[PDB]
DNA sequence: GCATCCGTGAGTCGA
DNA sequence: CGTGTCAGTAGCTGTCACGGATGC
């Protein structure tokens, strides 16, 4: 039903909640750009709502596959284009 | 006991006083909020910091 | 109704 | 491309006069 959709929204809002400073945190530590941070989060948790596995089990931390991610997209910001212009 | 250590003071007693919230559980919760903002406030995560 | 706090300004010219 | 046990700024206040919108 529609609350079966709802109850996506709100699970959502509960793991931005308890994980998006954190990892906002974990982020600028890595670039030092706050706004830069900024994106990482927000596409950390686009790929953590594209992944049901992760969102699945509560009983295992999905704090380290955010960080993890969140550590690669910021070792795939620090190549070429960053390279030759930053 | 801040009472016993800080009573020769009438300052400190209107701190004291007009003090909002007490509770070693909850002022440490209190500090949590204005120092790390939006994060969950556990007694112990801010028991480590 | 007023204390608080925010935002504004603070010389000119040099190799 | 896939990602999955703790995993969490640097820096910093050593400016100030002044006016008025902002706020308990």
């Amino acid at each position: 039903v529609s609350g079966a959709a709802a109850a996506e929204a709100a699970l959502m809002r509960a793991l931005y909640d308890e994980h998006a400073a954190v990892l906002w945190r974990y982020a600028l530590r890595l670039t030092g750009d706050a706004a830069q941070a900024e994106d990482v989060v927000q596409e950390t948790l686009l790929r953590a709502w594209q992944h049901p596995e992760v969102i699945g089990d509560t009983a295992r931390p999905a704090r380290a596959w955010l960080f993890t991610v969140a550590r690669n997209m910021i070792i795939d910001e620090r190549r070429s284009a960053r390279f030759r212009n930053v | 006991q801040i009472v016993e250590r800080f009573g020769f003071s009438e300052i400190m007693r209107s701190t004291l006083e007009k003090d909002n919230t007490v509770g070693t559980d909850e002022a440490l919760l209190d500090i949590y909020r204005k120092l790390r903002p939006g994060e969950p406030p556990t007694k112990e995560s801010a028991q480590t910091l």
